[PDB]
């Protein structure tokens, strides 16, 4: 006649996974993108306090 | 008790009143200089659609308690491991929270669970989890005495044996279905926007209606008073007098059907074709029935018959059943039949059965039929085979007397006898009525004039003809009434009637 | 994370540090016979033996005291009544009369 | 119309009254309403013309799973923000304010058995209970109606159903013209072509894939012209019919196998065949006329090959009745237990839904699944026919049901035989002449030859008795090998 | 972003468009049926429904042909099987032997 066919229910896991913040944005975001333009001025410094020293 | 709204049921809450509040109404002071905690949980149960979740709500707000929390039984679980318990944890965290933060001062909680056996089983898969979990935390090793929980089943010989111990569900309580005062004083209550208002004519006596109305469930008679101001007011369309008069009160009584009633349809669907009293036999059948129909109503040790109807097939046997049931008067009817069970699965047929069983039991007075038995036990004679459950099933009935003072007469039919012996069931009937099928010519003389077969010419050359012929005429009166019809749709009737009715003998 | 707080002071202050009770309610509803039922998962192994490793593993404590109850001794996994882990075991049963006088007596 | 006609007495009743009365007696109005139907009916259509039929508030459409919101918790958000203007326009009413109502496409795309959890808490929180809008009214449709969570499933929410139907032929017909419109105007169809034919190919169809014929015809009208001759463009019923064979529907019919159950035609070789014939006739007027006959019953029996089904297949489709199926043991190959039985059942359940039906069940020993040996049978099939059999159908309703079977004493075993009401015997030819008839009928030799045929039979076998299918089968083969006798006389001596 | 050019260049020209075409090769790497469960993140979700969004109510862009390459039709959303969109499906089977002898031919 009868016998086991199919069964369980309460039983399973789940992984998870993740994304991040946008304005992380590209790295160059403050301190970063700006050092370009602020190593200009540093140069700039150098120069001017060469001027200075001599 | 009955400024609120709730009819008939008196001595419940003197109990409820009596255990559960005489030890919150009195000032802390006194209560706790007798040193003595607070019951945390009732159990009450009873039939569906009794008025349980109006008396669990109305309570709570007669302690001015916070808005209840609600949940169901089979909700509760989730197909996930252990969420579907995690969701029985979260109801209890804001009476923690507040018990901690206020302390003795806190304002009383409240939770419903519904249909608590669906879930709660003994104990010994998910099943036990949840059962623990709940047992853990009822009780657990942290104190927290400001809540109320509260519980709603039907079936209370299910649940698990530990919840019902005193600290944990202390107070069991009982409904049943309302009595005649119950019905006068739910029609009074129901009945107030109407009263007062003055849109009810003065000639409806609502006593009758009460009188008149058995077994009524008491959420029904809502269905009943709505349906029929709903009747009067679509009737008027004037202003004049927005009346509701007695005639839309019985349009609507006689539409509703009572679950806990008489099944009539299918009662007069199984006599379609009509009781005449073709020979002496049949009067004396029906004396017999309502004989017996007396001797239960009128006993009082005798609570329970089991009365037997066999004889050859075809020899219209359950058609007098359910002329004896109709001729009766009894609240409660109903039928079982093979119609109702095919294509169920196994499982399904014996609950069917054995609920079918339980409800009766409720009811001050019950009849009930069943239509065939080698049917249903599955019976076919090569091996031979059948189906052992079922008919313990219905061996166990049988005997069963009924819980407490309500009656009850069984009624079934059979036509394999001989098979019943060979089984060793008989001894379960105490008395059998017998019906064998017709052998003479006068009564089908007495058939055919009933049915109206033909004119006197055809009639009487016809009885001539099986008189000459057929000498020891014997059938069945199906055949009788399906033959006949044939020849009258037919042509002839000698060509055929005759014909056929030699061949059917 | 039971088990933090008592390591913690157990590697600070050696002998000194006071005692540490944690209470199991029910442990007969996830501790049982390993191996047996048909986890699917296999998740109940892990509960079971994570608590083996440690309750008594290579790295030694002597803060910790640990309570257990339940209605079913039986089942109980068979490793963790081995003396060392749950050692002493103790049965409680239904009182005779002088209980039951001593019971009211309390009581009242 | 009769949805038109049941919606509007039963459920839109209340509104119409004064709404002093309403408030005053306490009434509440039905809220919910449930139209449900295979895809393609045009549920939306309807959804919007209810609305707009009952001057009612122009609906907030929403689209089923467009629920599902992008951050956790603003689907809930949604759903609060999107009563606000009816909650609003109750507080500044109440009794008087105008009927709102909010039609869900695909509800069943998000409320099934965590977002889309909270929703059904969340509308299930608002609908009932601390709220008392009788103004918030909802239609829902779905096309798939057992995904829907159990939670909203009671009284007071959704308590009215309406089922949704397929295409008529005039109103399929209507849309062909809606859409030939454009081109017939233009004179761009070929006159050949009639749209009331093409109407009877499609039967199964509905409007957008009748698009997709059009479509395609045309396409094949361009593929004629293309390996300026625009001038010539004009489609024909070729390009049309051809582009039947592309598109495909998702229906069925069973209509046809009772047609081919008749594919060897009749020849009325004996006279026995047109007495039978005669009495089905007499038995289906019967049913026809008397109004307490409302079941009847026949078996129809004999040896193997004498053929049985052709002969109530036969009276079956010269009776014409709106209603026929057939049940064969063919059908229910590969299944288990649990199945056969469900089908049958779904199929009988099926035959109640019309003044007059017919139903045919074929070669019951099959589907009992009978062998000798044990003898090994699956009883519950057999009892869940027998209580079918005997069923009165509902009021007013009538079958006529004819079973063919070749194991008469079997049957007489199981003592089901008290379930039928007349029986049929069906007997196979034993005369040469016979043999003669199917022979000028079947016209496979000549007269010489057929005159030498029984010739020669006549003299070896005196009593015939073979099934008509294997005469059949023994002419057809035996039409290659000699077409002389002395390959058939032979072959049926073997066969005697 | 793919949509950006044919869209302005269609909405500047009219009908005059270039016609464009864009193949998504192995389609069904992510276009799976969005009516389904697992509650990770719904980007899965996400993605698709845009799609559909500017393919359906495209707003009157009648000059593109998408083509989807696959292995394993069924996996595929059946909310993209549907008239308006992915009408047509061509199933390539094996070569006969004719076309046998072509791809010789070709390969030789
Ligand atoms: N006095 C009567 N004698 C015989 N038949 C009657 C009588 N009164 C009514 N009937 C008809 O008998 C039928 C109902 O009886 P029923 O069909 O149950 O007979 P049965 O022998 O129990 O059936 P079965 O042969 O299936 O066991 C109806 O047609 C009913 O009208
Ligand atoms: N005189 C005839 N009567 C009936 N069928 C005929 C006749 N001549 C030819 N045939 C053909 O016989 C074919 C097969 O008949 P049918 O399917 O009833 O066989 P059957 O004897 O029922 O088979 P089985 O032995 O499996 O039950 C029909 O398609 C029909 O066209
Ligand atoms: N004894 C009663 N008195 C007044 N109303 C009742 C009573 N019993 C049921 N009702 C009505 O039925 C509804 C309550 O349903 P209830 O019967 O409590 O649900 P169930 O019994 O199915 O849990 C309310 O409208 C309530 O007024």
């Amino acid at each position: 006649e009868v016998e086991a066919a199919i069964s369980d229910v309460g039983g399973q896991q789940i992984f998870s996974q993740a994304l991040l913040n946008a304005n992380r944005r590209g790295e160059a975001k403050t301190a970063l993108a700006e050092v370009q333009a602020r190593h200009q001025e540093l140069l700039k410094l150098e120069k001017s306090m060469a001027e200075l020293t001599q | 008790f009955e400024d609120l709204g709730v009819g008939g049921l008196d001595k419940e809450f003197t109990k409820i009143f009596r255990r559960a509040f005489a030890s919150r109404i009195f000032p802390p002071s006194v209560i706790e200089k007798l040193g003595i905690s607070h019951v945390k949980g009732l159990l009450l149960y009873g039939p569906p659609g009794t008025g349980k979740t109006l008396i669990a709500r109305k309570i709570g707000t007669m302690l001015n308690a916070k808005e209840p929390k609600i949940v169901n039984g089979p909700e509760i679980l989730s197909k996930y491991v252990g969420s579907s318990e995690e969701n029985i944890r979260n109801l209890f965290k804001d009476a923690e929270a507040e018990y901690r933060a206020k302390g003795e001062e806190s304002s009383l909680h409240i939770i419903i669970f519904d249909e608590l056996d669906s879930v709660f089983k003994q104990r010994g898969g998910v099943g036990d989890n949840v059962v623990n979990q709940l047992l853990a935390k009822m009780d657990g090793v942290d104190q927290l005495n400001n809540i109320l929980v509260i519980g709603m089943t039907n079936r209370k010989d299910l649940i698990d044996s530990a919840l019902l111990r005193p600290g944990r569900f202390e107070v069991q309580v009982e409904i049943h279905l309302p009595d005649e005062k119950g019905r006068l004083q739910i029609f009074d209550i129901q009945t107030k926007k109407m009263r007062e208002n003055n849109m009810m004519s003065d000639d409806v006596n609502l006593a009758e209606l009460a009188a008149l109305t058995k077994n009524f469930s008491g959420a029904e008679i809502e269905g009943l008073v709505k349906s029929a101001s709903s009747f009067a007011i679509n009737k008027t369309v004037d202003i004049a007098k927005l009346k509701v008069t007695r005639e839309d009160f019985l349009n609507a009584l006689n539409d509703v059907t009572p679950a806990f009633g008489i099944s009539e349809e299918d009662l007069k669907t199984c006599v379609e074709g009509g009781m005449m009293l073709y020979s002496e036999r049949v009067n004396s059948i029906l004396k017999n029935g309502a004989r017996y129909v007396r001797q239960v109503r009128e006993s009082d040790k005798s609570r329970l018959v089991s009365l037997l109807i066999h004889g050859p097939a075809g020899s219209g046997k359950t058609a007098l059943a359910a002329e004896i049931a109709l001729k009766s008067g009894f609240p409660f009817i109903r039928l079982i039949s093979p119609n109702e069970l095919s294509g169920m699965s196994e499982s399904a047929k014996i609950a069917y059965i054995d609920n079918t069983f339980r409800d009766a039991y409720k009811s001050p007075l019950n009849i009930l039929v069943i239509d065939s038995l080698e049917t249903l036990v599955d019976w076919v004679p090569i091996g031979p085979r059948f189906s052992n459950n079922i008919l313990q099933m219905l061996k166990v009935a049988l005997k069963r007397k009924p819980p407490q003072d309500r009656r009850l007469l069984i009624m079934t039919t059979t036509s394999a006898y001989s098979v019943l012996q060979q089984m060793d069931i008989l001894s379960c009937f105490d008395n059998e009525i017998a019906v064998p099928n017709m052998t003479n010519l006068d009564e089908l003389n007495n058939v055919m004039i009933e049915s109206n077969f033909l004119d006197d010419a055809g009639r009487v050359k016809v009885i001539n003809e099986l008189s000459r012929s057929c000498p020891n005429f014997n059938v069945g009166i199906k055949k009788t009434l399906t033959n006949i019809e044939t020849a009258r749709h037919d042509e002839d009737p000698v060509n055929e009637l005759v014909e056929l009715m030699t061949q059917s003998a | 994370n039971l088990f933090k707080d008592a390591e913690a002071e157990y590697r600070a202050k050696g002998e000194e540090s006071s005692l540490h009770i944690i209470i199991f309610d029910e442990l007969d509803s996830v501790f049982k016979q390993r191996g047996s039922r048909g986890d699917g998962t296999g998740v109940g192994d892990n509960v079971v033996n994570q608590l083996l490793a440690k309750m008594d593993g290579v790295d030694q404590l002597n803060n910790i005291l640990v309570i257990g109850m339940t209605n079913r001794k039986d089942l109980i996994d068979s490793a963790l009544l081995r003396p060392g882990r749950f050692e002493v075991q103790v049965e409680i049963h239904l009182p005779d009369e002088k209980g039951r006088l001593q019971i009211f007596d309390i009581q009242t």
